[PDB]
């Protein structure tokens, strides 16, 4: 069965209060927010442009994650036993990742496509074609749901007999594949593709963009290159804040079980509601502070 | 069919100088570098561009939305028909289709400028103050401030402005950029950003 | 009341529609638009039966031939160029080059093959012979430029309405203004005949829709209300002559009862202002297009 580090993590006190308490305050402000956000960006707007098409799609995501919070709240209530079938313990830690990194990637389409409207206003025109935007949308999926498929497939429930409960991706089996090679081969694929050449190709497209607006020096509207520098900013900080502690935890713990047979994984899930604060962030991040999403409301 | 992968790609620029500056030795140079009204279509670092020529009348001429840019032309050294114009350039940059394009003058003649300004007073066809009348860097910020000055309430719209001898190549690239920065402070706005 | 809802939408314009005619026919259309193509649609099937390339991107207005055999059109360029669709070789090509206004072409319609009238910038309207490539009689006596002209159903005399806000009929073989009208308070931008050859109607700046009688020498009816701010970019009658259809600038058309004066019903299937309306030979549908580049097919 289990080790003893795993069954000392499955009756955690920390986990049992924090993440129960910061998923019901994300849940609460992310439901209606990303549900008025989209009302007004996809009814009340129209996707005419390259930028509403990817926000669609980032709140869209957004609110499927916090639509499935609520199974998380109670298995963390109840004691790291999950009470719903096997079938919907699929379901839920799909719906879960496939979320959100689904929101890293579309905030990486946002981020290329700023750093082409600013830095080549007419140059790349071509690029800036709303059938593109929905294709790397489509792409974000199929990367996504490709990359994420055997959670779909394998039964994720653990009867742990110790404690007198069933787990829900709380612990997994060996045997789900041949050996700790494909173990290895399997999670750093998916962390290379769905972190981290999201992660430093949406730092350096903010960073250049930032720098553009900053070093221009045309007199005429300085007053609104410095709106979109403050935007340009709080979207970065938001981005590292909430992704960045969360997939690096994730990366010294997988290594650590791999190579070492200690645990992070306390830490990783601890930092995994500050990486749901996103989910609150992005509407106030994106669309409430624009005055073109503002004016029409 | 394809076509739309054209026209979504296309830049418009109105080039409507006076009939006693530059412009017929502009469009000549440009058309070898790269009855009426005429419309040159041109290529500049890969992005296409289409240039106006206008007849020089009510408000059909306002099929002259979606112009990115106004080029103007004048040509600096005539300064007893600077002011008809400063009046011409005064009826374009005011109306209210031409609010969200921006305005690109060229002061041309500028190798002329330099010996006339030597020979007689600037301050003579005017009423405002004009400094020492010998001075090139006092006669350029004069006649810039004059037509610029001209505009009413100007909002979200830049004016540009450059000066030009006889004719050379690098005015496409000026141009290019005034449209670009022109481009770049409308995309803020489409990428919600402003 | 009417509720009429779009039975068709046609792509392939590129940017904004400025002028539409049905052909004789009543199932063809020819369309202009500010990238330069005519296109000739088929409203049955949507099939684009031709594309038609202009020498001048400036198109202001277009006109498909009584037979079918030719279509025309001009703009800026001060020129009313005419194309043949029944080439033997099988392509389109230009059949005359009708040049000698001074301003720019504001509205042509063709009377047969062989003869066109026209509408100019320059206060004057003219009308050609096709074969010897000239005006073959000037019209003169508006005080600022011509926005529209209509043919009367029988061609032996047309209207035309202009900048100094009066309508005035032409006699097409006399040369001479035969009457003038009065009563709206700013440019008539567009003029039509109802279907009878004995009244037309009118749209303007002012915002209100007029009607005239050539035997009343007067206005018989106006149509208007309180909110509308804006002007009227085109105008026509239904085959029926009792529903009359306007394009207005806050991207809307409006339907009037010709008799009744009531605003009979509203079409407002386009996201940018309007430019051109037009109705079947047979009366069986409308045409709309506007500054979205697609047109729209109503009943
Ligand atoms: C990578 C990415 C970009 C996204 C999502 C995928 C993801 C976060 C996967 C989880 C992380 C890891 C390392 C999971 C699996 C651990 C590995 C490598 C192998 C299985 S460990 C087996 C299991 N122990 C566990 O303790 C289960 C895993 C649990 N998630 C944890 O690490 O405590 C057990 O039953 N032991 C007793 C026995 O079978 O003898």
């Amino acid at each position: 069965g289990p080790d003893n580090a795993t069954l000392q993590m499955l009756r955690n006190p920390a986990i049992a209060v924090a993440l129960p308490v910061v998923y019901s305050l994300v849940a609460a402000v992310s439901i209606p927010g990303n549900l008025f956000s989209l009302w007004v960006l996809c009814r009340r707007m129209g996707p005419r442009s390259p930028s509403v098409i990817f926000m669609i799609n980032l709140s869209v995501t957004d609110l499927m994650l916090a639509s499935v919070l609520p199974f998380q709240i109670y298995y963390h209530c109840n004691r790291h036993h999950w009470v719903f079938g096997v079938l919907l313990c699929n379901v839920v830690t799909v719906a879960f990742y496939a979320n959100m990194y689904s929101s890293i990637l579309t905030m990486t389409c946002i981020s290329v496509e700023r750093f082409l409207g600013v830095l080549y206003p007419l140059s790349s025109k071509r690029w800036r074609r709303r059938r593109y935007a929905v294709a790397a949308c489509a792409g974000t999926w199929l990367l996504l749901l490709t990359a994420l498929s055997p959670l779909a497939r394998t039964d994720l429930t653990y009867p742990v007999h110790a404690l007198g409960i069933i787990t829900c991706f709380d612990v997994l089996k060996w045997t789900m594949l041949p050996s700790v090679a494909m173990w290895a081969v399997f999670l750093f694929t998916i962390f290379i593709l769905l972190f981290l050449i999201p992660f430093v190709i949406t730092v350096a497209c903010y960073t250049a963009t930032i720098l553009k607006l900053l070093r221009t020096e045309e007199a005429h509207g300085r007053e609104q290159r410095r709106r979109a520098v403050g935007l340009a900013a709080v979207v970065l900080l938001a981005f590292v804040t909430c992704f960045a502690p969360n997939n690096f935890v994730l990366l010294a713990h997988i290594v650590s079980r791999l190579f070492y047979g200690k645990s992070y994984y306390h830490v990783y899930k601890l930092t995994l509601c500050l990486s749901c604060l996103n989910n609150c962030l992005d509407p106030f991040v994106y669309y409430f502070a624009s005055r073109e999403f503002q004016l029409r409301l | 069919s394809r076509e739309k992968t054209y026209v979504k790609r296309l830049v418009k620029i109105l080039l409507l100088g006076a009939d006693n500056s530059g412009k017929s030795t502009f469009l000549k140079q440009m058309r070898i570098i790269h009855k009426g009204i005429h419309e040159y279509d041109f290529e500049i670092k890969n992005v296409p561009f289409k240039m106006v020529d206008v007849g020089g009348r009510k408000r059909w001429f306002e099929c002259f939305d979606s112009v990115t840019s106004i080029l103007f032309l004048v040509d600096s050294s005539d300064f007893n028909r600077l002011t008809e114009s400063l009046n011409d350039f005064e009826t374009i940059v005011n109306n209210r289709v031409f609010s969200n394009v921006s305005i690109i003058l060229f002061l041309n003649k500028t190798d002329l400028l330099e010996e006339k300004v030597q020979i007689v007073s600037i301050k003579d066809y005017f009423l405002e103050f004009e400094g020492d009348p010998h001075c090139l860097r006092d006669v350029q910020k004069f006649l810039v401030e004059c037509f610029r000055n001209k505009r009413r309430d100007q909002q979200q719209k830049p004016l540009y402005h450059h000066f030009t001898t006889a004719i050379n190549t690098e005015n496409a690239r000026l141009i290019f950029r005034d449209v670009k920065d022109t481009i770049l402070h409308d995309n803020l706005k489409q990428l919600m950003l402003q | 009341r009417i509720q009429m809802r779009t039975r068709r939408t046609l792509r392939g314009h590129l940017a904004k529609i400025y002028a539409m005619h049905w052909g004789t026919d009543s199932r063809l259309l020819v369309s202009a638009s500010q990238d330069g193509k005519l296109i000739i649609w088929d409203s049955y099937t949507t099939n684009k039966v031709h594309a038609i390339p202009l020498r001048s991107s400036w198109v202001m207005t277009c006109a498909y031939a009584p037979s079918g055999n030719y279509v025309a059109c001009g703009g800026l360029d001060n020129i009313c160029s005419i194309y043949n669709l029944k080439t033997r070789e099988g392509n389109v090509r230009v059949s005359r080059e009708l040049a000698g206004h001074t301003g720019y072409l504001s509205c042509c319609r063709f009377l047969d093959d062989n003869q066109i009238v026209t509408s100019s910038g320059d206060t004057t309207c003219a009308l050609w012979d096709i074969e010897t490539g000239q005006q073959t009689t000037t019209f003169t006596g508006h005080t600022g430029d011509v926005m529209s002209l209509s043919l009367a159903p029988d061609t032996r005399l047309f209207v035309s309405g202009a900048c100094d806000a009066s309508a005035k009929l032409w006699d097409v073989r006399e040369g001479m203004c035969r009457q003038t009208f009065t009563g709206h308070e700013s440019d008539i931008n567009a003029i039509c005949f109802f279907p009878n050859g004995n009244a037309f109607a009118t749209g303007s700046d002012d915002a209100t829709c007029r009607l005239f009688d050539l035997r009343a020498d007067q206005e018989l009816m106006t149509y208007s209300h309180d909110n509308i701010i804006c002007g009227i970019t085109s105008v026509s009658f239904s085959k029926s002559g009792r529903l009359l259809l306007a394009g207005y600038d806050d991207f809307n058309c409006n339907v009037w009862d010709a008799l009744k004066a009531d605003r009979a019903g509203v079409l407002a299937g386009h996201d940018n202002r309007v430019s051109c309306l037009g109705v079947t030979d047979d009366g069986m549908a409308v045409a709309t297009g506007s500054w979205d580049s697609f047109l729209k097919i109503w009943n």
